[PDB]
This record gives structure tokens, sequence and C-alpha cells, in this order.
RNA sequence: GCGGUAGUAGCAUGCUAGGGAGCAG
RNA sequence: UGACUGCUCCCUAGCAUGCUACUACCG
């Protein structure tokens, strides 16, 4: 069951509060929004599917920028990952095949 | 060009509302009126006229000190 | 059903609670002691105590969650904005409440156009926005009740449609439970009028 | 965790084991050192292994009763506040005209939506626009609920004051418009 | 990670038992060289995972504190974030209409009421000096917001409505400048 | 010899509670 | 000023179960 591309995009761009804005603090929204914007990938029309891929690349950018960013002012940062599951579709796919 | 216009109107109305332009009643009523007339506009010239009108609401004061703010 | 009809004819300043001045610790209040609905006729309380030296906690509660004291102590009100039968007023200045606009999240926007979205002509296009509202929106929205009229419903077929609906709801089961088996998620959501000056549902679910 | 009872048995037995390693005698010395050690450790098997769950249980229950004392003070605070609100909001009940309109009813029961409408001592009427303003609160007096009211002040949206001179047709569209008239009950 | 004493002890145990399994000897040495190793390997590979948990916990708690510091700033500088975001968006947006009124308001010609849009209702303006005036001002028209306002009044500070024709560059150095050169839509 | 049970880590599963966020009517 | 209800992800805590090895002690 897919939603409404404009809906997902809109909810991406317009937030309430200036803390929703900054993304790095809230990488936890884009994960859910991508969980809801997945079945668009199988769709026939094009720009739909590009919504999903936009969301994935956006999570990737958010992370791999936050990590180095916090590495500098630190003097270390992320060393143990498997966050790499957040930006590939084989995570988001589990939630639409019957087993759990 | 369109969607740029809608989004700049949104940030516009917010920056007004931080200056207490919500405490002059009919002022805030005209503002809210414009800023929902844009967001629904299907052409893209109505948007620009309502926009310049809305902006006039902002310039007419002394807070949004333009000269410096447009430092380029 | 019948009362719903025979109760248009009578006046509408005689529905609502009843009251009666009771004396607690030799002090008089007003307290509800019944109701008068447009349908279920009159309905009298059953545990009214014409006196009391001390009210407990359950009492204090069911006396501060009542209209009678607040209304019966407030300035009259005539509201020419609506048609709904106003009643009383509490403050001295009415309050006009508004709604702000959204917030833009720019970086997602530039990143969204880079990939080539929002090309004038596309099939995805911004549409869901955070709309604003001015001052008197609250009440010009409350007003919409004036689409609600007294209605008589046919009856010799309501008394059959109610069988069949009940038949649908038949595989289930239910009953009264006790005050130690209820389940309440999210325990910091507001408690409604007279109480939300003191704390969220938590505090009245403890004490 | 460093001062338990059987700790002493352990201390002596294994200090003795090390004294035996200091002499270094038979293999039955090993039999000793290896039945003593294991039995003395079979002690702490229980001492610093049970009392450490006892401290869990202790401090846990203590913190629960702390939380309970907190809740029980909150109950008192809320009661005091509710009570003083009632006993300050009653005093304005206007205990006269009320006293009449009750003591005449069939028995105390008098629908609520008339107590203010016949005993309240101040009106407050809200007007949307001028054309409706005329057909009610015009002038300095009007009548509504058939008591005689007399205007005495007018505000508006922004909560300020206007003089009743200004509400014409021409000076109308400069008035934050939902004027809020605040009358009094005149006899 | 080899900076813990437990690692030293396990190192010597591994070492000696390796030496003995290499050189070869009786069973007693290597049973002693198993109850002299496996205990060391224990007292090692317990703390050397406890500590790998600790340090990770540390990193996460420090990142959480970072999130909180970043927030409790970002929700305390809206008053300028909003504004600068706005003017960059305008410059990007670009329009003779906009750009025109914006330049002007950088100078003096700052309205007193909403720029109407009907072909009837009026507007006001607050010219200062003769120049900006003369650039915009001409005869009976006042071009502005890419529109042609035709004058219907002209005034001064304490409102002694002068004419227009008086005003040049030399005679005009004699008038309360801050006009309010009213007008109507073309 | 084989099992006994007891303490110690390690992993998984599940349940609990508290925290953050998203969607639907 | 912040309603009721349902589904879902993420991070801690605790319990249980198992899985787990190393030590034990007894037969
Ligand atoms: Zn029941």
């Amino acid at each position: 069951p897919y939603p409404d591309p404009s809906r997902i995009l809109g909810a991406g761009c317009f937030v309430d509060d200036i803390v929703k804005t900054d993304g790095t603090l809230m990488i936890e929204r884009f994960v859910s929004l991508a969980i809801d914007a997945y079945p668009l990938t199988k769709h026939p029309n094009q720009e739909y599917a590009d919504v999903f891929h936009l969301y994935l690349q956006y999570i990737r950018k958010l992370h791999d920028e936050l990590t180095g960013h916090m590495l500098d002012m630190y003097s270390v940062m992320l060393t143990n990952d498997n966050t790499s599951r957040y930006w590939e579709p084989e995570f988001y796919e589990a939630m639409y095949t019957p087993h759990t | 060009k369109m969607s740029d216009v809608k989004c700049t109107s949104v940030v516009l109305l917010s920056v007004l509302q931080q200056l207490r332009v919500e405490s002059s009643s009919k002022l805030w009523a005209q503002c809210v009126q414009l800023h929902n007339d844009i967001l629904l506009a299907k052409d893209t010239t109505e948007a620009f006229e309502k926009m310049v009108s809305l902006l006039s609401v902002l310039l007419s004061m002394q807070g949004a000190v333009d000269i410096n703010k447009l430092c380029e | 059903n019948f009362n719903v009809l025979f109760s248009t004819v009578f006046p509408p300043t005689s529905f609502g609670p009843l009251v009666r001045k009771i004396f607690v610790d030799g002090v008089p209040f007003v307290v509800s002691t019944g109701y008068h609905f447009r349908e279920l006729g009159v309905v009298h309380n059953q545990d009214v105590n014409l006196h009391s030296s001390r009210l407990s906690f359950k009492e204090l509660l069911v006396y501060a969650a009542d209209p009678a004291m607040h209304a019966a102590s407030g300035n009259l009100l005539l509201d020419k904005r609506t048609t709904c039968f106003s009643v009383a007023a509490l403050t001295n200045n009415v309050a006009f409440q508004t709604v702000k606009p959204g917030n833009f999240n720019k970086d997602f926007y530039d990143f969204a156009v880079s990939k080539g979205f929002f090309k004038e002509g596309s099939s995805v296009e911004l549409k869901h926005f955070f709309f604003a509202q001015d001052g008197n929106a609250a009440i010009s929205d409350y007003d919409y009740y004036r689409y609600n009229l007294p209605t008589m419903c046919d009856i010799r077929q309501l008394l059959f449609v109610v069988e069949v609906v009940d038949k649908y709801f038949d595989c289930y089961d239910g009953g009264c439970i006790n005050a130690n088996q209820v389940i309440v998620n999210n325990l910091d959501k507001s408690a409604g009028f007279p109480f939300n000056k003191w704390g969220k549902a938590r505090l009245y679910y403890d004490s | 965790f460093s001062s338990l009872p059987s700790y002493a048995a352990f201390a002596t037995a294994q200090e003795a084991y090390e004294q035996a390693v200091a002499n270094g005698d038979s293999e039955v010395v090993l039999k000793k050192l290896k039945k003593s050690l294991n039995v003395a450790k079979s002690e702490f098997d229980r001492d610093a292994a049970m009392q450490r769950k006892l401290e869990k249980m202790a401090d846990q229950a203590m913190t629960q009763m702390y939380k309970q004392a907190r809740s029980e003070d909150k109950r008192a605070k809320v009661t005091s506040a509710m009570q003083t609100m009632l006993f300050t909001m009653l005093r304005k009940l206007d205990n006269d005209a009320l006293n009449n309109i009750i003591n005449n009813a069939r028995d105390g029961c008098v629908p609520l939506n008339i107590i203010p409408l016949t005993t309240a001592a101040k009106l407050m009427v809200v007007i949307p626009d001028y054309n409706t303003y005329k057909n009610t609160c015009d002038g300095t007096t009007f009548t509504y609920a058939s008591a005689l009211w007399e205007i005495q002040q007018v505000v508006d949206a922004d909560s300020k004051i206007v003089q009743l001179s200004e509400i014409s047709m021409d000076n109308s569209p400069n008035l934050a418009w939902p004027l809020i008239v605040t009358a009094l009950r005149a006899n």
C-alpha cells in the first residue's frame, strides 16, 4: 500500500519547531518516512521511485557528515557500525514480506 | 519558480510573526489571508503580486534592518 | 425517539443540569443534582447529602468538575457571533487564539532540487502545507454545529437494524473490569478544564 | 565485598597455602592446599554472592518507597489548591437575588441556564460588525433578558478603549472588529 | 588492546605453554601449563570485553550530550536564522518587482500601508531627499513596484501640503522633506 | 572414568518497564 | 492552548529461558 508522493515530500520539508529542522539531531524521522515511502519503489511511474532513492541518499549524507563532524571537535568518532543497514533497501524490504 | 515562491512565503510569514505582527488583529488577519492565498495559487503571477504585497507589510517597519542585512 | 420530537416545542433555557443550594459545614454551595435531557426526560440523582461537615477527595473532585459552580458564578454572556445558545462567561477579557505556520527545512530542499525534483511540469508537486489561521478561528469553527438539527428517526426499522448490527458485534466479549487492570498509555496528556491548571493525567492517576 | 564473615577463613587458609608454597613440602601439601582453597572459595560461593542480591533488593525497595512518599505529598498539594479555589469562588455567588429565586421553586431544582440569566450582575456582549451593533447595544442603554442594562465601556480585539462616539458607519472600518461591550445591570 | 595487566599475565602464560608444547615434555608441565593458562585467558577475555563495552558507552553518551548542546543553541538563534535565510532566498528569487522595492526600501521609499493591487485604491510612500525622489518622481507619475502610481497629493513633515511644481534641486532645499507622496494605481 | 550441582563470563530469545520519533481516523 | 485509539521503528534498563565456556565439588 503506497501513500501519496506529495504527502511524503511535504512531510519532509515542513516541520514544527526549530529542532525538527536540523536533521542530524533527528535521523530518526527520515528512517520512518523512508519506511513509509518504500512501496513507491516498485511503482511504474518514474519520479515516484526517485522519492525513495532521494530519501536513502539523504540519510547517507546526514550520517557520514555527522560522523566526521563530530570526529573533528572530538578527536575520534564512529568505529562500530552496522548503521550501514539504514541506507540500503534490504532493511526496508523486510517490513512488507510476511514473517514476524 | 513556483515552489520557490510558496516556500519563501512561508518563511516570510514566520519572520513577520516573530515581530509581534500577530498583535494588531486586522494586520495579522490580512497577512494570514495573503499567505494562504499564495499556497493555493495555481498560476504563477498571482503568487508574485500577493508576495510583493505581503513583503510591503514587512518593510514598512524598522526592525528588519535591510541596509546591512543586504550586505551581499 | 418520541421525546426527541416533543422536546422542540418547549423552551431551551430549561434544559441542562438542575441545581439546589446545599449547605456544607454550614456554608452553602450550588451543586448539580440531576439532568433534563431532550430525550431521556428528567433524571434525578440518588445520593444527595443535604449536609456535610467535611468533603473527602472523591467529593472535592466531583464538585470541581461541575459546570454549576463556575457558571452560577460568572458574568452573563450574549454571543452574536454564533447561533449556539451561549450560557455564561468566566474571564473579563475574551481570548482570541491563532495558529502559526510551519517551518521550512531548507537543506532538505536544496538537496531535493539537486536530484532534479520540482521541475515545473513534474507529476510530484508540493501540496500539503502548514496553513495558518487568524484570530477568531476557534469560534468560527465551533459554530459549524448549526448543521446539527433535531431528528426523529423512523422506529419500526431502527428496532431491526439494531438487531442486525448487534449480530455483527457478536463474536466479541466484554464486561466491567476493576481499577487494577486498566491500561493507559501515555500518562502525561491533559486533564481537561477545571483540572489542567495543576498537572497532567498522571497526577490525578496517582493521588 | 571486602569485610564478610567467611573472608577470615579464606584469608587464613590461603595465607597458609602460601606458607606451604613458602616451605614447598609434600604432594599431600597440595592435597591440603587444594581442598582448603576450593572449600574456602565454596564459602564465598555464597557470602558475597547472596548479600550482593540482598543489596539489590534493599536499595530497590527503598527507592520505591521514596517515590511513594513523593506521590503522597502531591495529593496534599492538589487538595489544598482545589479547596481554596472553591472557597474563593463561592464568595461572589451574589447571595441575595439567588436566595430569592431558589426559595420560590417547587423544590430547590432550578435549571442552571437561568441562574446567570436572572441573577448575574454584569453583561458582556460580543458584536461582529456595526450593522448588528445597531440592532442591539446602541446608545447608552439597551434591554435584554428584560432587565435594563446600561453600557459603560467598550473594548475591541486588541483590548483597548473606544468612546461610543466613534462607532458610526464612516469610522467603522478602522475598528478591530469584534467589539466587546461590557454593561451593568441597572434597576 | 595490550595496555592492561591482564594482557601481560595472559601473554606470559601463552608464551610459556607455547615454549613447552614446542620443546616437548611430560604431561605434568602442560597440565600445569593449562591450569596456568586457561585461568589467565579467563581473567583476560572478560575484562577485555567489559572495557570494549565501556568505551562504546562513553562515545554514545558524549554524542548524546552533543545533540543536546546543539539543540539548546539552535532553538535560541531563530531570530536571525530566519531573517538571513529569508534574504538569501529573495536574492535567489529575483524580480524587478521585488528587487525594485527592496532597493528603494534600502534608500527611503518605504511605504506606510500595504501596497494594494486593485486598479483603484491608494498607497503612501516616504520620500526623503530630492534625489531618490527625482529618480522616481516625475510630473504626475510615481513608478514603483513595477507599477505606475499617478500622484494625487504631496505633503511634508508637519503636513503643510505644498504643491509639486515648486520642487527642483535648489528651491526644494526649503521644504520639510519627508513627503508622503500619495497616489493611485495606474 | 561419566554424571552431579554450584559460582564466572559469552550469545540468543521472549517479557517487562521507562525514553525519542513517524503514520492512519 | 497540547483529545481518545490503533499499528511501527530506534536507544537504554530489568527478568526469564535457553545457548555458552572456564573453573569447581561429589558420586
Ligand atoms: Zn458493568
